[PDB]
C-alpha cells in the first residue's frame, strides 16, 4: 500500500517500486517543492518507471504546477506505470475552515510546551551567564588600569610642561624686540627681522604639514603630542598595550547586548 | 550646540582653577628674561665688530 | 563494521571497501548534505563499487534527499554489492516523545494554516501596494521638477555672479593700490592705507559674524547666498515648496521600508 | 468545457489536451506568474501541442509578462493546435469591507508564526552561501590589485615630489628677498613687493575656490591632486577600474551581511535592518 | 607544513623528496576539496608515484572531502615515501520555543506598553511646565547678557580702530607708531594662545559665544535657584519616552 | 549641504530684523569716540 | 578621502572648462580698469585741490 | 578625541624616515640657489640697464 | 485502424498518430530495419507519444532487435499511449 | 509546374520557390537523406518559405525519415505555404 | 522462468521482466553476438534491471567476451537483480 | 589460483576479481587474440581494478602485442591491484 505520515514537521510518503520490489520512504518538503520534483524524485530512485502521474480522484490529472502543500490537502490517485494507488493518509482532521477555533490551539500547545520544558528558568540562565561574564571582563582589567592611570598622568604632565612653554616661547619673543626695537635700537632696522620671523613660521607651518601628512591646528597638535608621548611612555613600563584596547572592545560589546537583552518592550 | 539633542542642557565647562593668574606670570617674568637677553647681547655683538 | 564517530561537532564515518581491503573516512556536514551525496561521493572514491543503497530497520530504503541529521537518529544498515554493514550512530537526541510530539503537532497545523487561505499571496500583494505607491509618488515629484530645475538654475547663476564678481573686486583693489604707491604718488603716503583696508576686512569678517550666526568660510558663504537667493526666487515663482519637501522626504521613506521588505536575510517574500 | 474555478483563494483551470486526451488542473498563481510561463507550463505538460496561443476575442494578441489578474476577467479565447475555445471566470465577490477586520491580522499573525518557525535553517544557508560567494570575490579580486598598486606606488610619488617642491618654492621665496633686502637694495624700495606677495597668495588662495569648490586645506588640497594623478595614470596603463569598485562594493556589502549575521547566530538576540 | 592564511588563503608550501623547488599553494575553504588540491599538486611535477592524505589515526581521509573540514584538525601529508605532519591555526529547541511564545505575546504586549508610555509622556509633561516657565526667562537673561557681549566686542574693534586713525593723520606720523600697531597684532595673537591653553579649547566665533552662554547661564541658574539637575533629567526622559513610542509603530 | 539626505531642500535660512542698520549705528558713534580719546589723551602726552 | 568606506577609490572630481582661461580674461581687465580708475583720480584730486 | 567610543586608545603616530634630518637639508640648498639667482639678477639688470 | 500493404514486397504501415488525427505511412527495408527503428521513427515523426511497444504471440513483448521480417509473419498488437491496435498482415 | 529530372542515378527536385520567384534544385541521396532532410532543404534554401509537407499516395502523409528512394513507387503532392504541387516521379 | 527454444533455425530465450510483469523474448544471432551484447539489449529493454549476469558452470562469472554457441551448449544460471532464474537450454 | 583450462579447443582462464569476492572465467582464441585483448578485458569486467602486468621470464614487462600462442609457452606471473599470481599452463 501508499502510505503518508507526518515524522519531525514533515510528511513522509511511503511507496512500492515496480524493480526489486522493495519499499521506499521519500521526505519531501511542502512549502518549497512542487509536484513535479517529486516525480522527478521517483523516476531518480528507480530508473524503470517510464510513466508516473498524479491524479485527482474526480478524473482531471493534477499537472505539474501545483504545490505538495496545496495537494495533501485531500487525496489523490498515483499512478506508477500500469498499477494504481488512491491514497488517502493525509487525514485532515481540521475541520473548521474558521480563524479563531484553530488559532487558540496553538497557543495550547505552545503555553503546554512552554511548562513542560523548563524555559524560564533556562532564560533566566542566560541572563545570569552574561553578567557572569562580564564581571569576569571587569575583573581582568582591574589591576591593569592602576599602571594606565600611572603613564597617563606622567603624559599629561609632558603635554602641559610643551604647551606653557610654547607660551613662554611668545613671551619672551615679544620682549624680545619690545626691548630692542622702541628705545634700545633702531625702528628700521627690525622691521624686515619682524617680516622674516612672521614668513619663517608659515614656513614652519608648512613643514609640519609635510612632516606630519595633517593641518597645523591648536587642538590637532597637543593630542597628537599627548599620543606620542603615550606610546613611548609605555613602551617602558610594558603593560601589554594591545591587552588593553582588547578588552575594552569585548566589555564594550557585552554591556551592550546586556542592554539589548533588557528592552523592555520585547519580552525577552 | 547649547542644547543636547534630546532637549537637555550641557553641564558647565571647566575653567583652569587660578585661571588667568598663570598666563599673567609666564608673560611677565619670561617678557623680563626677553628684555635682558637682548640688550646684555647688544653688549656682545656691539663691541666685537 | 562500520564505525561513526562524532568529531569537532560533525560526524565521520570509516568503512572498510571491496576493491581495496582497507579503510576510508568520510567526513560530512548534517545540515546541507544529503543522504544522496554521500552515497555519491562513496560511489566516487572508489570505481569497483557498483550498488550502493541505505535501508531503514525495517526493510524501506532511504531515499536520496533525505537530511544526514534525519538519518541520524536510529541506527541504519548499508548495503555496498553484496555484504549488508549495519550502523549504530550514538542516540544523543535529549528530547522526549510528547516533548518531540507537541512541537511537530505546532508545525503541522501552522503549516496547513499558511497554505489553506494562501498568506504568500498576501504577502506578494503588499510588495504590489508598496511598488504602486511608490510610483505613484514619483509621478507626482515629476511636476515639480522642471518648476525646481528652472528657479535652480536662475540661483545658480546669480551665485555664480556673485562669486565671480567677488574677484573682480579683489582684483580692481589690487590695480589701485599698485597705481599709487609707484607711479603718482609713493609708499610713504599708501602705506597706512593698506593697513587700515586690511584691518577693516577683518572687522567686516567679524560684522558678518554678527548678523548671521556662522563664520566667514567660503563655502559656508556660498551655500548660504545660494539657498537665500532661491528661496527669494521661489516664493515669486509661486510653488507651493511644501508639496516638493512633504512629498520628496515621503519618497525616501517609503523607498527605504521597501528595502527593508525585500531584506535578503530575512525572509518575508517567496 | 474549460472551467476556471476558484479554490483556496487560487484559480485552477482545467484543460483538454489532444494526445492524452485527458484534462489537466493548473493552480495559477494570481499577482506572481504570467502569461508567458503559463503557455510555457501547458507546453510542458504535454509535447504534442504544436502552437498555442490566447487572446481576447476582440484585439489581436495578448503578449507576455501580463498578469493573471489582466486577463482573468474578460471571457477569452484559447487556441490549442487545430481547435479553439472560449472561456469565462467568474466574478468575485468581496467580503473584506468588515468581515476581516479580523482575517487581515489573522494573516499577519500566521505569518510571523511561520517565520518564526523558518529561519533558523535559512539563517545558516544564507551564511554558508555568503561566506562561499565572499571568498569567490576575494579570489576574483587578487590578481586585480597589481595594477592598482603599480599605479598608486607612481601617483603617489609625483604628489610627494610637488608637497617637495612647493616646500622649495617657498625657500627660494625667502632667500631672494633676503639677499635683495638686507645687501644690494634697501627695505623701503623692496617693502611694497613684500606686500604684494602676501596680497597674491590671498587672491590666489580665492582663485582656487572658484576653480574648484574647495577651501584649499592643505589635506584637502594633495589629496585632490592625487586623484587627478590617479585617474591620470588610469588611462596610462589602460587599467579597468569600474570592475575594481563594483567588486569592491560588493566585498564590503558582505561583510556587513557577515556583521549581521554574528548576532541571531551567536547572541540569539533579534537582528536590526 | 605551514599553514598561515593571514592573506585569507591557507599558504602550504611543500617540496617533493631530492628537488629544489618549494613550491607554494592557493585552496580555498569554501569551494576546493582535497581532490583538486591533489590535481594542482600533482600536474605541476612529475613525482606522483604515490599521494595520500591520512589522518593522524593513519586511516586515509576521502579525497572529497572540504578543506575547512580538513585542516580544522592534523593529517598525515605522504607524498611517495615521506610523512609530513602539519600544525595549523587552531538547546537550540528551547530557543525556537521561546521565540514562538513571545510571537504570542506581543500584541497583546505592544497595547500593555503604549498606553503606559502615553501616560508617562502625560505625566513628565505636566512636571515640566513650572521649570520651564523659569528656564525661559533665565535663558532670555543669558541671551541678553550674550548679546552685549557680542555687541561690546565689536565696540573694542570699532574704537581700535579710531585710536589707530586720528594719530596717524593728524598728530603722530605712521613711522613712530607703526610698531605699536606691530606689538597689538601680535598681542592678539599671544591672547588666542592663551585662550586655547586656559580653556581648552579653539578660538573660534560660534563656539565662544556658546562658552560664554554657558557660563552666564550657569551663573545665573544658581542665583534663581533653578535645579537644573531636575530639568536635565525630565528632558532626558520625555525624548527616551518618545524614541520608544516611536518604536512601537512599525 | 543645500540638500538633506533624502534630496529635500533645507529651509530658509534666518535673518534678524532690520540688522545692517544695527551694525552701521554703532560702529560710526564707536568711531568718534575712539577719535575723540585720542586728542584727549595726546594733548596730556604732549604736556606731562 | 582617497579611498571610500569599502575601500573604493572615490571617482575623478571635476575640473572647470576653460577655468584658468576665464581666471585671467577677469583679472586683466579689472587690473587694466584699476589702473584708469585711479590714474584719473590723482590729477582730479589734484585739479581740485 | 584621543579615545575612541570604547573607551579604547588611538594607535601610534609616526615621525617619517628622519625627516628632521632632511627637511633641514632642503631648506638650505633652495635658499644657497636662492640667494645666488638674486645676486645674479641684481647684477643683470645692472649690466643690462 | 492500422493497415500494411505488401507494395513490391517492402511493407508499408499506415498509423493514426494522436497529435494530429490525420494518418501517416511508414516504409521499411526489411533487413536493416527492426523493431527499435519503426518504434522510433514512430516517436520521432510524432512526438506526442511516450509508451509504445509490439506484442507478438498477444501474451509477450517483441525486443528492440527483432527485424521486421520475423514479425510480419504473424499477427502483432501495437500499443500507443493508452490505444491498443491490433494489426492483420498480409501473408 | 515541378519537372522532376533523374541525374546519375538518383532524382533532382525542381521546385518552384515561391517566396523569392525561382525554381531550384537538389542532390539527394536518400539513404543518410529522407523526406524531412529534403524539408529542412527547402525552408534552408528558400528561408521566405515556412510552411512545406508531402502527401504522397493522394491520401495521406509521409514520415520525416522515409527515403525519396523508396518514395519513388507513388505521386507526391508537394505543397509550400499556400500552393499545391501535384507531380509525380520519375520512374 | 527462462526458456530457449528454437525457431527457424536462431533460438529463442523468453525472459520475465521485473519493471512490469511481464514477459519478452530475444532473438539472438549466436555467432556475431556475443554475452556483451545480450547484456545489453536487456538493460535498454528494460532500464530498471542494474546488475544482470551469467554464472555458466553453476559456480563462477562468465565474462562478456565469450560466444552465445558456447553459452548455449551447457546450462546456466541467469541472474536478474535478485532473482536468480536456472536456465537449460537444449540440443 | 590462476587456471588455464582447454575446452573446445580453447583456453578458459579462472581469475579471482576483488570487487565481489568471486571467481571469473574466460575465453580467449590465441590465434585472434593477443595480450592486450586480455588485458582489456579485465580493465572492462571489473572497474576496481587498475594496474595489471604479465611477467613471462620472471624478470620484464611483456609486451602488449604477444599473441597468446606466443605466450602459454612458459609461465606468466600475472599482477593484479597488489597481488602476484604464478601462473602455470597446461601443455
Ligand atoms: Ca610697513
Amino acid at each position: 500500500d501508499v502510505t503518508v505520515v507526518y515524522q519531525n514537521g514533515l510528511p513522509v510518503i511511503s511507496v512500492r517500486l515496480p524493480s526489486r520490489r522493495e519499499r521506499c520512504q521519500f521526505t519531501l518538503k511542502p512549502i518549497s517543492d512542487s509536484v513535479g520534483v517529486f516525480l522527478r524524485q521517483l523516476q531518480e530512485e528507480d530508473r524503470g518507471i517510464d510513466r508516473v502521474a498524479i491524479y485527482s480522484p474526480d478524473g482531471v490529472r493534477v499537472a505539474a504546477s501545483t504545490g505538495i502543500d496545496l495537494l495533501l490537502l485531500d487525496d489523490f490517485k498515483l499512478v506508477i506505470n500500469d498499477l494504481t494507488y488512491h491514497v488517502r493518509p493525509p487525514k485532515r482532521d481540521l475541520l473548521s475552515h474558521e480563524n479563531a477555533a484553530t488559532l487558540n490551539d496553538v497557543k495550547t500547545l505552545v503555553q503546554q510546551l512552554y511548562t513542560t520544558l523548563c524555559i524560564e528558568q533556562h532564560q533566566l540562565n542566560k541572563e545570569r551567564e552574561l553578567i557572569e561574564r562580564l564581571e569576569d571582563l571587569k575583573e581582568q582589567l582591574a589591576p591593569l588600569e592602576k599602571v594606565r592611570i600611572e603613564i597617563s598622568r606622567k603624559a599629561e604632565k609632558r603635554t602641559t610642561l610643551v604647551l606653557w612653554g610654547g607660551l613662554a616661547y611668545m613671551a619672551t619673543q615679544f620682549g624680545i624686540l619690545a626691548r630692542l626695537t622702541w628705545w634700545e635700537y633702531s625702528w628700521d632696522i627690525m622691521e624686515p627681522v619682524t617680516y622674516f620671523i612672521t614668513y619663517g613660521s608659515a614656513m614652519a607651518m608648512y613643514a609640519y604639514f609635510v612632516m606630519t601628512r595633517q593641518e597645523y591646528v591648536y587642538p590637532e597638535a597637543r593630542d597628537r603630542q599627548y599620543l606620542l608621548f603615550f606610546h613611548k611612555g609605555a613602551k617602558k613600563s610594558r603593560f601589554d598595550l594591545e591587552k588593553y584596547n582588547q578588552l575594552k572592545d569585548a566589555i564594550a560589546q557585552a554591556e551592550m547586548d546586556l542592554k539589548r537583552l533588557r528592552d523592555p518592550l520585547q519580552v525577552h | 550646540v547649547i542644547v543636547t539633542r534630546s532637549g537637555a542642557i550641557l553641564p558647565k565647562p571647566v575653567k583652569m582653577s587660578f585661571g588667568l593668574l598663570r598666563v599673567f606670570s609666564i608673560v611677565i617674568p619670561f617678557l623680563y628674561v626677553g628684555t635682558l637677553i637682548s640688550k646684555n647681547f647688544a653688549a656682545l655683538l656691539e663691541e666685537h665688530d
